[PDB]
Formats: structure tokens, C-alpha cells, sequence
RNA sequence: UAAGGUGAUAUGAACCGUUAUAACCGGCGAUUUCCGAAUGGGGAAACCCAGUGUGUUUCGACACACUAUCAUUAACUGAAUCCAUAGGUUAAUGAGGCGAACCGGGGGAACUGAAACAUCUAAGUACCCCGAGGAAAAGAAAUCAACCGAGAUUCCCCCAG
RNA sequence: AGGGUGACAGCCCCGUACACAAAAAUGCACAUGCUGUGAGCUCGAUGAGUAGGGCGGGACACGUGGUAUCCUGUCUGAAUA
RNA sequence: UUUUGUAUAAUGGGUCAGCGACUUAUAUUCUGUAGCAAGGUUAACCGAAUAGGGGAGCCGAAGGGAAACCGAGUCUUAACUGGGCGUUAAGUUGCAGGGUAUAGACCCGAAACCCGGUGAUCUAGCCAUGGGCAGGUUGAAGGUUGGGUAACACUAACUGGAGGACCGAACCGACUAAUGUUGAAAAAUUAGCGGAUGACUUGUGGCUGGGGGUGAAAGGCCAAUCAAACCGGGAGAUAGCU
RNA sequence: GUUUAUUAAAAACACAGCACUGUGCAAACACGAAAGUGGACGUAUACGGUGUGACGCCUGCCCGGUGCCGGAAGGUUAAU
RNA sequence: UUGAGCCUUGAUGUGUAGGAUAGGUGGGAGGCUUUGAAGUGUGGACGCCAGUCUGCAUGGAGCCGACCUUGAAAUACCACCCUUUAAUGUUUGAUGUUCUAACGUUGACCCGUAAUCCGGGUUGCGGACAGUGUCUGGUGGGUAGUUUGACUGGGGCGGUC
RNA sequence: AGCUUGACUGCGAGCGUGACGGCGCGAGCAGGUGCGAAAGCAGGUCAUAGUGAUCCGGUGGUUCUGAAUGGAAGGGCCAUC
């Protein structure tokens, strides 16, 4: 018997794929529980279809727009003079909020919750890079000049 | 009677025959058993007396087939 | 068609008719009790007992019609259970039973013969059962043939004991 | 032809040969009206638990035999111009 | 008639009259006869239809060999002085007849086998529902009251009415004898005989069916039939026998 | 008590009683192609089969043969 | 829990000439080393206990081909492999436990239904068993069909053919 | 006692004997052989018993056949169980 699975089937299963299976199994338990369905031509054609067309569409959307993610601000420069006092060591230290709405103002829309800070609350003036996770693989790197007002 | 539902067989008739050529009268009967198929479109089990190749047949064929075969002929299910 | 008739044993009585509505012959109608598939329920066939509806200017009793089962179709209902199926009720259509042989199919002997008998024969005969028609069945090559060809099925004469 | 008539009838009677006859109901055959039905052309398809097999049995003139072929109770099982 | 042999006291026949047994079909062989003759003849069928067509076929003119093959020869064999079978003589189609074969095969006659039905109004068992058993004896358990015991046990009188209990009619049966035995009767009568409240008997209905029933068992009974009912059919079974 | 209706009424059959054996219930067993039914609306103190045949005293030895019950090692052993 | 097959890969294999627990074949003379060396401490795998292999490390950076006694060359490199074995993955069978989902239910309850049939539903129990079909061995007077010679101073018994 | 395989192969005039099936005797012809110097003798044993039809089938040989054709299977024929 060559059931089409429709579940986890425990021994046998990956939800959806081509298995031989005794008939007892098939008839008794696998196609009156759910769980299978006899392959007979249309259908292993039409079930096929759309889920190996799905596969192909997530991912090729996915990888394009982090790739045009990646590309987005051509200057990939965003500066910044916040307040602070006489020789380095600013007033206030800015974080990981204010620049999120800072790039908004210049360029990329890029949030909190993607950019990786190695310097943590970046407490130094001078040259400093905020590499955006616009992707678990691809790094935007927009270098920033922190002036000390 | 011992008739498949599915097939329509009937028990036929035969010879045993011996090592010394006597015939004896005798029936092969069907291998008709009776169980109980779930069917999906209805959603329902329809329990039918079937040989062990109505079921070979069944599983080819579907059960649906089948039912409109003998729905077609006025086979009562 | 008609000058004679009212069937026979079977005569009588009482009448009908003779130029056309006596009688006789034919076509089509009408009536067609009861039993019988018998069909409203039952039953020891030719009988017993109903229900429902319509009508009956004495409607305290009558008359008429319908009411079987099954299959198919449709409508309205309808459980365990929600939807639904099963089921139930009504309507429409069809069937049912008989018949001599022929026909197809499902089953299927034995005596007998073998100079015994068991394989074999008798014989797929007798018989039983189902079904159909005026015929049935078969039938338009997944057939033969034989390097040539034929061209569905059925029946008859050879082939050929 | 035949039958009857008091014995054996061509010419006595009924008939026979032959020639005609239907108000009505019908069977068959043409013609025709309506309804249903579908012609013809191009292209495509061209019958799967089936053919075949193992076991048991049956039908083929053919008794399993070296036994082709057909049918199938049981277990299986293709190729598809 | 059957026999070695029948007046035979072996079979058959009371007599008469009527009926009663070698047939029919199709093949094959031989004889007679008729036609044609190295040829004879058609079958189905067409059909002006017993004509005429129809020569498909069959038989004959060529055999030998298992066969290929050879051919007035051939086979055997390595080959035959040889040997086998042929050569050297007319057949064929009707009609009539004698045999033969297949069919009931000259006629009559089994016991029996099988197939389908009808039968439990008789009888056998069982089921249901109703009846029957005059009259007379015997006197179990129990009980009551006395006696008796520690209480029982036990014991006596009275009661009581058990029992496939006793005697005996109806009722059921059938042990003996005699009669009867072409009966009064296809199983009885007469005189005695057994049971007779029970495992009894009986009425009405029902159920079981043929290799089946039922059987307190005899192979008994299943409609005067039973080591396998009756009816109908296979069926004219078969009969080396009369 | 029963039996050969119609030549056998008996010592034969039956019997209470005894024993052996099967049977755990959808019982064994029987009728039935099957469904089902009887066993039994019973349940091992019950039911079926077989023998013996009130009661009394008893029932001895033999398991080689045939059967039955039990065993599973080895030999042989079908379809496949 | 138990066998085989296969892949990768690592081992495995002393007449005797003889430094060599070397099977054949074969292209080839550099492999080899600091992606941290020979030799050794030591345990293990292996054992015809002859002598391989080898984790870590003190040590510390070299070891060796044609050469030579041989039927053969140096698993110093490699390729294809026979025997024998080691680990993994993988491919299938076997057995035992456990499970619920086929089937059985002559358990309970509900419904068709004013019904100890049947069917459907819920649930319990059993459960790949039981049961039935085809095939097959055994048993099988429970039943059926039959056979069971002739001669013979009647037949049987004896004898004979 | 020496040497040997005639305990040959194909045939066979003619006879005997049986209802038949069959059985028996056989000079001679051909091929090849043994013994003998040779004439010759040898197709089992001094003779008469020592046996079993047909079917079915087994083994060896031989294209004789071989259901389209080439083979083969099977059959035939010879030997034989």
C-alpha cells in the first residue's frame, strides 16, 4: 500500500510525503483516523503542487528583501552631536533607542530590536559602527562619527 | 447468501477428486468476511460482506467507487 | 342475412315474427355474484369480520368508493446525537399469478454398459430451480489459415467414425 | 373436390370452379404530420485487480498426459501501439 | 415344452371368441437383380419442383513401408542366391434379400438403484388442553393424650389416611384352551386370564418423514405395506435365466 | 411396569441403585450447507454418553495386543 | 533482544631462502618531517606467545627506495582485491514484552420500538487470538459405492490351477 | 588337456506343431570370426522343464515424423528393462 501521509505518524511520518505501509495499517487506522490518504495519480500531483511551490516562494521572498534591506541608505553615514563637556566623556551617553530613530530621520527604518552593539551604551567619542542584523547572515554596516557638543 | 457484495461471487461447484479418480461432489465457497469501511465522504462506516478480493478491489478502486457500482446495480447497502 | 323462431336430452305450454327493432351470424360496447395471484384483516377456497371517506327530503339503517406486499421515484416528517442518516406517513408508476413445447442459466443422479467393478460409461441425460421471447441464444475476430489467403453469428450436407 | 338425399346422382339439395362484398374493430406494407432521437467533419482516447502466474476444480472430442486454449474458488499480478 | 430319455405320477392350458411375439431407422458386408462402365454416383440445397440443375464429396482404377520416401514395384538388410506383401481378373449406384453394428432390437417377467413429491386420520414418541377409574380391604408417616427420661430416645391407646399397596367392575390389555380357518371377522368369538391412583387410561388439536422419524429395543411401528413407506418419473433398468 | 399391532410376554427391555467418562456455559452433545433451536430460562449436588442393574457379602491378578489419556527429546513426515 | 548482505574504513594474513606474524597484481624511486622526529616508560588490542601494532608523554625534529641471501617486493606512496575481522551508518528477517485501531461479544445502557429478533449508537471485555475461505497432512464403517475365483462324483472343509 | 567367443549379425528353401496367439526343427546365402595341417565343425549346453500376451512406462541408438517455419517436446523404428 503507498498512503500519503497527512501527520507526524510516528515512526513513519514527515507530514505529507510517500510511504509503504501494510494494508491493515493503511485501511484500519491510518485513512479512517485521518492521518494518510491512498496515493491514487491526481491527487499525489495536486498535494505535491502546492507544497513544493511554497517552498520555493518563502524562501526566494525572504532573501530578497533582506538583500534590499541590506542595500537600502546609499551614504551608510549617520552622524550624531549629542551634549557633553570638555575632552570626551559626554553628558549623556546614547543608546540603542535613540539611534533606531535616528537612522528613521536618515535613511534606514531599521528598529531597536536589530541592531548589535559590541560597545554597549557607546560612552566614547569618536569613531563607532552600528552592524544591523537585516538578516540572521547579512551585516549593514553604517559607520558613525559621535560628536561631543 | 454467500454472495461478495463487491465482486458478486457465488459459491460454485467442483469435484473432489481422490488418488484413484473419484469424484465426489463438492463447493468452493467465497473467502467472504464482514467489515466495516470508512467512508469519508459520507463519514460513516457502511459494513459490507466482502470476499478478501472485494477488499483487494477496494483498496484499488476506492470505496466510493464501489458504493456508486452498487448503488448502480441496487445492490442495498 | 332473414321467413321462420324461443340451445340439447325433450315433448309440451305460453308466445315472438313473415319485408323488417322475430331469430341466426359478425364488429364494438354495457353488465360481468362469490372463490382463486386474491390484493382491507382472517380463513377449514367459494366463508367470517372490518376501518376510512362521500352521499342517502322515514339520513334509528342503507349505497358507493378506497384501504395487500414489494421495488423505483417524489413530497412531508424524523431517533440514539448537534447537523445528518436510519425510520415513519402519503402519492405516482411497475410487478406479483397461470400456461404445452421450444430457449438460456443455476444445480444434477442412478439403474445400465465395461460380460465383476472403483477410473470410464450412462450423461451434463432424467429431475429440481430461476428467467425470457415469439422465438431465445450467439454475433461483427485479441478468429482461422499458412507465407497463399479467408473475413461476424446461426443452421444443413461432407470432412469422418 | 366433397357431403347429403329411401340403393351407386356432374345436371335433386348444400356446395365446388369462378366473380364479387364491410358500417365497425383490427394485423401487415408503403406514404405522410408531430414528438423524441441523433447524421457528417477534424482531432484525441481506444475498457487493471485485467491479461498472465501458483494451488484446487471444471469445459474443451482431448480422462494431466509432453497438453495448447477457455472458465474461475483461493493467493498473487503486468505491459498498456 | 424341456430333455439322454415323458402315457408319464415333470411344465402349461376349464372352454370359446377377440387381441398377443424377429420390427423400424441409419451404417457396413455378401448374394440376386437392374443401369452405366475405367468409370459409377451425387448429398445439402435451388426448384418450371418424383423433372432438371447441384460432382462438395464418396467408392474404384496401385501397391509397399512404422514413416519419410519409392512406385509395378516396394520393404527387410551393408546386399540379398533371397524372403514378406503386391503386379498379372471391374467397378459402382439403385432395388430385393441373408448377416452384422448402434439404438428397448423377438415378446412377456425380477428382486433392486436413483430423482421429485404425498403421507403421523393407523401406529411410535413428545407437546397443549379437557375427561375417566363402582364397591370393598390394609392400615405407613404424622399428630393428640397417658407412661418414661435430666431432656431426648423409647412406649401404650386413640387418631390419621400413605402406597408405581391388596381384592374387584367400568376402562386398558391379551396368558391358556376350544371354535373359526372358501371365517360372522384380511386376527375375532366363547370360557377362564393380567393391570385396574398409576411409569395408568382416554377425547380433541398439534409436532417429528424415508437412510429419515419414533422406538421401556421387537428390526418394532411410520394408513391391513417396513433389514428402508407410498405415489410419480429415469424406465421398455438389467435378466449369459424361465 | 414395557415389548415382537396379526404364531414369541419371556429369563428379554426398563427400572431405582452403582461406577466410569465427558462437560466451566457461547458447556459437552444433538438437529441444522447456515441462521438458529433443544440441552436449559439449567450451571458440576448439573447435564450428556457408556456399562452394570433393588438389597446383603464382595469385586482378585494382568497395561504385552487394541483403544484412550499424558509427554516432549530424537527419527520420519504435507501444502509452502 | 538476534542473524546475514552491503558501504565507508581500520586491521588481517611466520616451508623456506632469511633483518621481515610477506596473498596476488602493479604504476612507479621519492616518500617521509617541525598541520610539532627516531628511539623509550607504560597499558591495551593481537598471538602459529615468532614478534606486530600502538593512546599519551619525558625526549625533541628525523626516518629511509632500487642496493642485498629470495619464487616476489620492499602496505616508504598507491591502485584494484582474496582470506579474516573491527567500528559506524544503513538494508531486512527472527523472538519476547507492551499498545489500540481491524475482528468477536449468546456483558451493560440508549434509540428505531408499546419488541429477550435485528440494526444503529455509547461503553466494558477479549483482541491479531478466535472464527470463516482456499490449499494441505492425519483420523475417519459416522456414511456411501463395491469386491469377496473356479474345478468339485451336491456345496463347504481339504486339495488343485 | 591346448587355443578360444559361433552363448555371432541379416536372412532362410522346406517342414513339424497348435482354433488362434504362438512354439519348434532347419540345409543353405551374405558379412565377419574361432578351432584345425586339412576335410571340416561351430547361430550355446545329449534332448525334452527353468516361465508371462497386451497396455502403460524407463534407458541407449537412429532427423523416420516433428500441426506457420527452424529447432525441440512427444511419437515411431531398432535394441532393451
Amino acid at each position: 500500500m503507498q498512503v500519503i501521509l497527512l501527520d507526524k505518524v510516528a515512526n513513519l511520518g514527515s507530514l505529507g510525503d510517500q510511504v509503504n505501509v501494510k494494508a491493515g495499517y493503511a485501511r484500519n487506522f491510518l485513512v479512517p483516523q485521518g492521518k494518510a490518504v491512498p496515493a491514487t495519480k491526481k491527487n499525489i500531483e495536486f498535494f505535491e503542487a502546492r507544497r513544493a511551490e511554497l517552498e520555493a516562494k518563502l524562501a526566494e521572498v525572504l532573501a530578497a528583501a533582506n538583500a534590499r534591506a541590506e542595500k537600502i541608505n546609499a551614504l551608510e553615514t549617520v552622524t550624531i552631536a549629542s551634549k557633553a563637556g570638555d575632552e570626551g566623556k559626554l553628558f549623556g551617553s546614547i543608546g540603542t533607542r535613540d539611534i533606531a530613530d535616528a537612522v528613521t530621520a536618515a535613511g534606514v527604518e531599521v528598529a531597536k530590536s536589530e541592531v548589535r552593539l559590541p560597545n554597549g551604551v557607546l560612552r566614547t567619542t569618536g569613531e563607532h559602527e552600528v552592524s544591523f542584523q537585516v538578516h540572521s547572515e547579512v551585516f549593514a554596516k553604517v559607520i558613525v562619527n559621535v560628536v561631543a557638543e | 447468501s454467500r454472495v461478495c457484495q463487491v465482486t458478486g461471487k457465488r459459491p460454485v461447484t467442483g469435484n473432489n477428486r481422490s488418488h484413484a479418480l473419484n469424484a465426489t461432489k463438492r463447493r468452493f465457497l467465497p473467502n467472504l468476511h464482514s467489515h466495516r469501511f470508512w467512508v469519508e465522504s459520507e463519514k460513516r462506516f457502511v459494513t459490507l460482506r466482502v470476499s478478501a478480493k472485494g477488499m483487494r478491489v477496494i483498496d484499488k478502486k476506492g470505496i466510493d467507487t464501489v458504493l456508486a457500482e452498487l448503488r448502480a446495480r441496487g445492490e442495498k447497502y
